[PDB]
């Protein structure tokens, strides 16, 4: 039942969903 | 994908695509002389773009 689908320590990565 | 396919399947085993997140303009089905019928029932096949 798919309706959509994309295809495209020193790292500090923020996200915010 | 629809349309330009060298092949469909058969009516029981009916192909189902489910169409999410394009831009079609539905002029080209109306500029396109080779369909035999053109039967829209729910809405206005004008004012549908």
């Amino acid at each position: 039942n798919c309706t959509f689908e994309y295809v495209s320590f020193k790292n500090l990565r923020e996200f915010v969903f | 994908e629809v349309f330009n396919a060298t092949r469909f399947a058969s009516v029981y085993a009916w192909n189902r695509k489910r169409i999410s997140n394009c831009v079609a303009d539905y002029s080209v089905l109306y500029n396109s002389a080779s369909f035999s019928t053109f039967k829209c029932y729910g809405v206005s096949p004008t004012k549908l773009n």
